[PDB]
């Protein structure tokens, strides 16, 4: 998955 | 609400503990009696109540993940049937992530957004108004499917807007915003080209920017463009 | 029982889908409703039970001992009161903690423990009801703390004594019993000479078993056999 | 602390 915050 | 005797301040230091503890469960459960209330939050209690739900939901998440990739095997040419139990367990921890999500945007909308006109609070209550969205996105099949996307869509739009107009290109409330509505575009809404844009002139402006900064606000904003750049390695 | 509506073979299903989606929570409480349909449990199920709770149990430990190391470092000469908050919620995790110890408890009573008359079921549950009175024991400090762990001492001494009679000094519950025996010895009992003796002792009699071992049980055994080395370790 | 399984 790709990076969120 | 069950913390509705306890102090305000006894509800804040017992999220902390709950931190350290690595019980988020009790962590959210804390910060929903604090916002309830009703008094507006500070910088470090927006964080305290982001940081809760964000664990919360992520193990909602995975989870979640873990039994859809678990029934659609279990719905492929081939498979043996077992019966209703998969998708009975999936529908479960769908609907217990689905009601987290509920609880975080009836904060937000009772009445956490309506008294935030500071841009830091604003935007940074938007923002999560994007993020509970799109998480209900992710699980979302039916006749509001696309309702929940254009929610989630609308919450970071009027961010971003906020965002541009009165936070520098450097301050991590607005790069980590940006951050998560690229991931929107790319996930939720089939726009990779988006996606990949926003990632490309966020980390492009706060670059240009670094320079007016000191060493600890450097650190902070350079941590999250490391993140715009590792999704655009991963989409490009 | 939440569960008295679903099908055993369904509640078992999904401890194993909750297993894989890392929900120990759930996973506990599907256990929990198999052994209450009554039926006693296979191999694998009794693993299952053992599973869940550990991993439920094992959470709450983690968290009582941070909020007892920052309750204790409250208490010491020169800190800054802060008010009843740290004790409270140590208070609150404890009981939380003896509740689900006591499930466990009340599970073996009635009527897993009874009903069980081979070597490796018996064992099983014995060893389960030594730890999980170890457990209460870590926490108890009142007028039963005593009581409490005699009844961690007698569980784990009536499985002591079927294993030594009944099972091979390689048989992995064997192992299992003998290794945590020795930890409530050295960490409950205030017996280190005990706790490195039966260790000791265990490890050495199943070394001279492994011979007889296929190469599947020999992984099994020497898996725990090198845990019992690890205590040692620690412990000399 | 100490293993145990
Ligand atoms: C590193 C990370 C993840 O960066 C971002 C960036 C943008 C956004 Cl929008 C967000 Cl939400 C997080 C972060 O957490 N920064 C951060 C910023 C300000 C305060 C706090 C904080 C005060 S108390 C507390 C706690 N955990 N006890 C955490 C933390
Ligand atoms: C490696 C470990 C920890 O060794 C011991 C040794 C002694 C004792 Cl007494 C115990 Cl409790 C565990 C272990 O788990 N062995 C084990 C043995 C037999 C069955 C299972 C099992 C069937 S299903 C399942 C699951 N998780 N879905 C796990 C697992």
């Amino acid at each position: 998955f790709p990076a969120t915050v | 609400g069950a913390m509705g005797s306890m102090e305000r301040a006894s509800l804040i230091q017992k999220a902390k503990l709950a931190e350290q503890a690595e019980r988020y469960e009790d962590m959210a459960a804390f910060m929903k009696g604090a916002v309830e209330k009703g008094e507006e939050l500070s910088c470090e209690e927006r964080n305290l109540l982001s940081v809760a739900y964000k664990n919360v939901v992520g193990g909602q998440r995975a989870a979640w993940r873990v039994l859809s990739s678990i029934e659609q095997k279990s719905n492929e040419e081939g498979s043996e049937e077992k019966g209703p139990e998969v998708r009975e367990y999936r529908e479960k921890v769908e609907t217990e992530l689905q009601g987290v999500c509920d609880t975080v945007l009836g904060l937000l909308d009772s009445h956490l957004i309506k008294e935030a006109g500071d841009a830091e609070s604003r935007v940074f209550y938007l923002k999560m108004k994007g993020d509970y969205y799109r998480y209900l996105a992710e699980v979302a099949t039916g006749d509001d499917k696309k309702r929940i996307i254009d929610s989630a869509r609308s919450a970071y739009q009027e961010a971003m807007d906020i965002s541009k107009k009165e936070m520098p290109p450097t301050n991590p409330i607005r790069l980590g915003l940006a951050l998560n509505f690229s991931v929107f575009h790319y996930e939720i809404a089939n726009s990779p080209e988006e996606a990949i844009s926003l990632a490309k002139t966020t980390f492009d402006e706060a670059m240009a920017d670094l320079h007016t900064l000191s060493e600890d606000s450097y650190k902070d904003s350079t941590l999250i463009m490391q993140l715009l750049r590792d999704n655009l390695t991963l989409w490009t």
